[PDB]
């Protein structure tokens, strides 16, 4: 559970090698130390992990951008060193979870066998590569390889996430209702490069609703507006009055309903089977909106949230934006979360009323309770030398494109610590009052039209 | 045959033999060869048990595997837990529902059989060893054979699947007693395997390896022509068909129903698969399977639709026998679940035009609605809110067509056109359901109604609430006003005024339904009024208890068997789709069982030992029910008080009943703490008053105590809580001198807590409380070294 | 608890049930009590006298105050006129001797002397009304008085008050009660309407939600819902209010508002009112519960209430004065 962490510092310039201020030569000298100390007595399973992310790290500096066009798999070339290993006993899998045992003797673990010689790709800014390692057991997994990208912020919101989903275990209501966060292991391995876990049997909800080809609407509602047409209409409006883009957002509505309604019932005929598919939804997305906005989690577009085939759970990915920093984006971003026509739509007849407002009010009660908990991880987290959570000219820019340090970390966590206590506008709300309060404003029409057309609000 | 390889298997999956002596030999082979692997623990127990299910459909054989059960359920209640927590990840297929689903079914089979008292008492007391633990699951999922659903994946062609489900069934049927049932089935065999469709099933189906390929050897003939299905071309193929007294004759008469409508449609021109055409021999001798194949061969009918001539006669037949189901006419629960199936299986097909599901799920022009309010007439609770939404999809599409509206809306233009509320259908079929949260979604129809804010505050413990609106409102009916009045009252505790309530009730009114009755019983065994002295439970449980006042164990244990074999075969008629279903009679079967266990302990002497024990197995039970909700688990600790308060009135010349007034005391304190962390004052404060009754105040003070602090707390009584705590830490300090091992504990958890309750007061300086509570409670607790114990590392981690 | 005497035990749960309303449990309490025992302390005769006449259970039949009202009030039904004053005279001499023997120190031990003698009054002044003709003007000045007298103890205490309404109310319904060939009886259920509304206001004020329940259920039995909506289906949403239950009371007012939108055309000078004060209100507990945007809030409740108070032009009064001022 340590050694690629403490690698992956004194990795931190290898990116380079293989192809600034003294907290950073400090820091890598004692990774250096640690590293040797953990050598000393058991060198092989030091030199194994080494040369393992060493090939991890020239598999992903390998540029493959030939293949952009192709979808089918590319042979991995015999250049990279990842070919050559195999059977490695003494390496457990990065991408599993790994249980913790009191015990210091770890055992029946499952170790990394062989790599497969086929590669795919990902669509996307950068092209990451997937592949996939095989276990002792012999069960294939599939891992995403991800290049000129910082991956230890989302090992930090994934361990944030973990720790919500361990106070909503030890709560009764939350735990009769089974409010958990999806979550999927991200290990960093540079500065640069990283791998991080791929979701098997998941799918875009963007993928699976505004598809050109075989999108949902297309398919459902072949009568009203295209994806590509509403798209259209709002880059038009972008540069246009406020009432101007309302009224564009609410004829795109008018011709435009929501479908997503049909995942379940497409995927799940038995209604036993369908309707506990539909709660699971509705519980997931409720809590996961909860927690995002309890963490101010930003950039909730169609392309960073993955719904599983099997379990019908939302699983949110790209959680680079968090703390309400993707309000001080250019494009500000007025809604807590991601409620739009789709999501309420697909919870059912009864909408966002029912079960999507008891476990919301659930989940927010639950960190209500463990305030000063959630406070003092987020304390934590935002001293972190190493943490880049504050947002900079180049990531916004970055993030919409189109063809001191302690004052802000005590102004996030007293709006952190006001928004834990239910005050909103200097008054206090209770915790039906704040959920209340977050569905108006996540389903108000007037705040959704302000938003970038990138992030799909009218899907 | 004990070393026969092939036989080993099957003699190891057979069920043990009964405990009597001419089956000994029989029985040590048995054991031996099924331990021969080694011990079992109970999940291994529980997995063999349910192996052992798949075999054979006769309750009496299962008996003694019950009885195993019960053992390993009885004295294996530690590994339950592990069990559980092994399921939370995938609570969909935990293994305790499934064994709870299967012994149900096996009820449900022993209904009208033979011998069926015994294997419901049997199911009963294993439903008993496991109480209403929660299965964190809504829908009851049923066992479905693997190798069957493999070999339906093995056809692609519609037709060859339809051909292996008849020869299955033709299997399957062909060991049935009756001869000409046998006859027909032969004679259907031979005319399936003689056509092509058949040779071709044989061809594709001969990899895999199965016993039913062996079967139809005798049968399959090698012909060089193959067998020609003749085929009639009708003048008019609709006149069998358009007849309205055909399709809804409903003389209370099924069989004929179902016989004449297969017949029916088997005459008819429009069937143009050969094999439907050659099952009409063995149609006409089974209604089951004339009801499996009907959805079949109007799937092929509609196939073949041209023109939807076929399509619109048969939607608008059905759609009249769903208007003459709403009508009030007074139709047969089977010709409705027939129906319903028809539908569910004509969803799950692909229309011949390119679409979607949704499409799909309109092969006929039928309103869903009247489906959903039959199926919801069926218990079919998920089936019916499915075809809810489908038709609320299909209203709203309609209405947007035609254009080119909210719940309220959509509800009032279907009262209006059909005459059925589609918000008070999803109000029922969600209170069916009984998912706590999904009651909120549908709650716009009827708010300003008593029922309904009645069963609101039901639903939310607001039982003043209830109280009141009951006591207000006169337009309700009186049986069941009355008995939201004793339920209220109940809830708050108030036995005195729900006692003398009853007797006024009583003295106004002769008349007395079983409602009242139950009710009154309910409360003279609640409230220990033995002078009151088919049946029904909580008459059982009273007669239960005045048999084990007056030691007359023989009508004791005849009662508590009538009272198991009653709230089974009660189970045994209900829907079984819903898991909330099963909780309220797991819960009484948990009552029975620790009653029928305390009563082998009243029978014989009284030991410190067997009390432990027995208090003890219910700590670890109750352990075993923490997420279950309060309404299951309070009647279960009611039951223990008074159980453990008619052991104590008990003569005991012994002068131990010391350690029965503990075991009461430290059940009452355990009582107050379930009652408070659901938010419940009243209870609490009563298990106080009861612990006060038998207890006193001394110079060494005692854990309910601080019970009774906490209480006061819980009901927003700063001020009396602390000046409890205040007086326990004076005595405390006065009292023990470092020397009380056991007070150490108290001691600790006093301070501890009237610290932090100083503290959130802020009715002292930090010094002050820091001086005399906390590091006082930390200084206690640590230099005393009272150390090698869990509960001061307990108590200390707290401090 | 059991080792507190049982006469003030059955005391004290006959006052904390009356306290709660539970008018028909308590009846049936003391159905039940009477069966057990069969002594009969004063103390409970004087309790069951108290429930018989407060809920008008007329089939029970020195004197003490309770059954000197039950016995008058009987008489009042009865027309039996002499005996009615007889015991009013009895039960207010009674009342002022057993004032005259106490210590006359505390101004406490005053006020249930004084609520107990203004029922009194009130029951005497009301007699001659019930034995002569029945005319509007009599009832209206009546009622004036008693609003005015009831303006008079706004500094009350609520146990002093409480007596008070619950004689009126009782009053109100035996005059309602009596043969009415007449056809003019809507004057009193209006009377008695207003009454139950200002008694379930007077006990939203003191913290308590059963009686104001409890007069509804007495306003509903008496009323019913009509085209034109009245001022006690806004007060039984404001009770639902003070019960902590929001989406009941939003869903009521959101129904008066529609049934008042199709209603009312500007053409019903006393429905302006209640327009008014009901889109007030709504959009003042939409507002506290966040339930909706400021901008619909204000184009759908407070601009249009706002709109309707000036715009009607129905000007040249006091309470329409209020209500804009409120808006
Ligand atoms: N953990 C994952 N599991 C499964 N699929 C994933 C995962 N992460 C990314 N994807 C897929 O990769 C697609 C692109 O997302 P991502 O890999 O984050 O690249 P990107 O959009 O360019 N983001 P970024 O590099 O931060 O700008 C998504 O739409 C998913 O289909
Ligand atoms: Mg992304
Ligand atoms: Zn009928």
């Amino acid at each position: 559970h340590t050694l690629f962490i403490i690698l992956a510092l004194a990795n931190a310039n290898r990116d380079e090698f293989l192809t600034s201020s003294q907290l950073d030569e400090d820091r890598t000298e004692a990774a250096n130390r640690i590293i040797c100390t953990i050598r000393s007595r058991r060198p092989q399973m030091v030199r194994s992990v080494e040369a393992l992310c060493d090939a991890y790290i020239i598999l992903a500096n390998l540029d493959a951008t030939q293949w952009k066009t192709q979808r089918k798999g590319i042979n991995i070339p015999a250049d990279q060193p990842i070919t050559k290993l195999k059977n490695l006993e003494d390496v457990v899998v990065p991408t599993m979870e790994i249980k913790v045992d009191h015990t210091g003797e770890y055992g029946n673990l499952v170790t990394i066998q062989s790599f497969k010689a086929e590669f795919r790709l990902a669509g996307g800014v950068n092209l990451p590569k997937i592949i996939d390692c095989v276990g002792s057991d012999g069960k294939e997994r599939r891992q995403l390889v991800k290049g000129r990208d910082d991956l230890r912020q989302d090992a930090v919101m994934q361990q944030v996430f973990q720790m919500c989903n361990t106070l909503l275990q030890r709560n009764t209501e939350t735990r009769k209702r089974k409010l958990t966060i999806c979550t999927y292991k991200v290990v960093p391995l540079s500065q640069r490069s990283g791998v991080l876990e791929w979701c098997t049997g998941t799918v875009p909800i963007g993928e699976f609703l505004v598809n050109n080809e075989d999108g949902a609407h297309k398919r459902y509602r072949p009568n009203d507006f295209s994806a590509f047409q509403c798209q259209k209409k709002m880059m038009e409006v972008q540069k246009k009055s406020f009432e101007e883009k309302y009224e564009v957002f609410m004829d795109v509505c008018q011709n435009f309903q929501p479908v997503f309604r049909y995942f379940c019932m497409e995927k799940f005929l038995d209604p036993a089977i369908w309707f506990e598919k539909r709660l699971a939804y509705t519980r997931s997305v409720a809590t996961s909106s909860i927690v995002g906005y309890i963490l101010g989690l930003g950039d909730r577009h169609v392309q960073n949230i993955l719904i599983n085939e099997q379990s019908a759970e939302l699983v949110h990915i790209d959680l680079g934006v968090a703390f309400e920093q993707g309000k001080i984006l250019p494009t500000p971003e007025t809604v807590p979360f991601r409620l739009t026509r789709d999501i309420v739509d697909g919870m059912g007849i009864t909408g966002v009323e029912g079960v999507f407002r008891r476990c919301c009010e659930k989940t927010m009660e639950v960190m209500r309770n463990s305030q000063e908990t959630l406070l003092t991880i987020v304390e934590v987290l935002l001293y972190d030398p190493l943490f880049d959570w504050t947002m900079n000219p180049l990531k916004a820019l970055y993030l919409a494109q189109r063809p001191s340090f302690n004052k802000v970390a005590e102004r996030v966590l007293m709006r952190l610590q006001e928004k834990l206590k239910g005050v909103e506008e200097g008054t206090v709300l209770s915790v039906g009052g704040q959920v209340n309060l977050l569905i108006q404003q996540a389903i108000d029409p007037k705040n959704l039209s302000r938003l970038f057309p990138g992030w799909k609000a009218w899907v | 045959n004990k070393d026969n390889e092939n036989l080993y298997i099957t003699i190891k999956l057979l069920d043990p033999f009964p405990d009597h002596v001419v089956f000994k030999d029989l029985r040590i082979t048995q054991q031996k060869i099924k331990y021969s692997r080694g011990p079992f623990s109970l999940l291994e127990e529980i997995n063999h048990f349910l192996s052992v299910s798949v075999y054979d459909a006769l309750p009496l054989t299962r008996l003694e595997g019950l009885k195993d059960l019960r053992r390993q359920l009885e004295l294996h209640k530690d590994q339950m837990v592990d069990i559980m927590r092994a399921s939370q990840d995938n609570p969909q297929d935990g293994i305790m529902v499934k064994l709870v689903v299967n012994l149900l079914q096996l009820s449900k089979m022993a209904i009208n059989h033979t011998g069926e008292k015994e294997v419901l008492e049997a199911v009963g007391s294993c439903l008993g060893e496991v109480g209403p633990i929660d299965f964190s699951t809504i829908a009851i999922q049923h066992s479905k054979d693997a190798s069957y659903t493999k070999a339906l994946k093995l056809f692609e062609d519609k037709e060859l699947q339809w051909t292996f489900i008849m020869l299955t069934y033709l299997n399957n049927t062909l060991v049935e007693d009756c001869v000409k049932v046998r006859s027909a089935a032969v004679t259907c065999l031979k005319n399936i395997l003689a056509t092509k469709t058949g040779h071709s099933f044989w061809e594709i189906y001969k990899m895999t390896t199965d016993p039913m390929l062996a079967y139809l050897q005798p049968f399959r003939t090698s012909r060089k022509k193959f067998l020609e299905v003749p085929r009639f071309d009708k003048e008019n193929p609709f006149e069998g068909l358009d007849d309205i007294n055909l399709w809804i004759p409903l003389s209370e008469n099924h069989d004929i129903w179902i016989k004449t409508l297969t017949c029916a449609f088997l005459d008819s021109g429009g069937t143009k698969c050969e094999i439907l055409q050659l099952l009409k021999p063995m149609c006409e001798v089974k209604t089951d399977f004339c009801q499996t194949v009907l959805p079949y061969l109007i799937h092929d009918i509609l196939l073949q639709d041209t023109n939807e001539s076929w399509r619109n006669l048969l939607s608008t037949h059905v759609q009249g026998f769903f208007t003459s189901c709403l009508r009030h006419c007074c139709l047969d629960k089977k010709s409705q679940r027939t129906m319903l199936a028809v539908v569910d299986y004509m969803r799950r097909q692909k229309r011949p035009s390119s679409g979607t599901i949704f499409n799909d799920a309109f092969w006929l022009d039928l309103n869903y609605l009247e489906v959903a309010k039959v199926a919801q007439s069926c218990a079919a609770h998920f089936t019916a809110l499915l075809y809810a939404e489908i038709y609320a999809d299909k209203k709203s599409m309609d209405d947007q067509e035609k254009r080119s509206t909210t719940i309220s809306s959509l509800s009032e233009k279907s009262k209006e056109e059909t005459g059925i509320s589609l918000q008070d259908l999803l109000l029922e079929i969600y209170r069916s359901i009984g998912e706590p949260d999904s009651l909120y979604g549908c709650g716009g129809g009827k708010m300003l109604q008593p029922i309904t804010r009645l069963r609101t505050y039901e639903h939310e413990a607001m039982w003043g609430k209830a109280l009141v609106t009951y006591d207000l409102e006169t337009a309700i009916p009186s049986s069941t006003r009355q008995a939201g009045i004793i339920q209220a009252l109940q809830n708050l505790g108030l036995c005195h005024i729900l006692s003398v309530y009853l007797k006024g009730l009583d003295y106004e009114n002769k008349d007395w339904c079983p409602e009242l009755e139950e009710l009154h019983y309910q409360a003279a065994w609640r409230n220990m009024q033995w002078d009151h002295c088919g049946t029904s439970y909580h008459e059982s449980l009273y007669n239960a208890l005045q048999s084990l006042r007056d030691r007359e164990f023989s009508t004791f244990y005849e009662s508590l068997k009538y009272a198991r074999v009653k709230e089974v075969e009660e189970m045994c008629k209900r829907s079984l789709e819903s898991v909330y279903s099963l909780y309220p009679t797991l819960s009484r079967l948990q009552a029975i069982g620790e009653l029928e266990s305390i009563g082998e302990l009243f029978s014989r002497s009284v030991t410190h030992r067997q009390l432990s024990e027995v208090y003890i197995k219910w700590q670890k039970h109750s352990q075993l029910l923490k997420d279950s909700d309060f309404s299951f688990q309070e009647p279960i600790m009611a039951l223990r008080t008074v159980i453990l308060e008619i052991l104590m009135e008990k003569e005991m010349d012994n002068s131990q009943r010391e350690c029965i007034k503990d075991i009461l005391t430290k059940h009452l304190v355990e009582l107050s703490i379930l009652a408070r962390t659901f938010k419940n004052t009243q209870l609490p404060e009563r298990a106080i008053f009861q612990i006060k009754q038998y207890n006193s105040v001394s110079c060494g003070v005692s854990e309910w105590q601080l019970e009774e602090a906490q209480v006061f707390w819980a009901k927003k009584e700063q001020s009396l809580a602390l000046s409890i705590l205040k007086q326990m830490i004076k005595k405390l300090d006065a009292s023990c001198a470092a020397n009380n091992p056991s007070l150490k504990l108290t001691y600790t958890e006093c301070l501890r807590v009237c610290g932090n309750w100083l503290a959130e007061t802020c009715l002292e300086n930090p010094a002050v409380i820091m001086q005399t509570y906390l590091e006082k409670a930390v200084e206690v607790a640590g230099n005393y070294d009272g150390e090698s114990s869990d509960e001061l590392r307990n108590g200390k981690m707290k401090a």
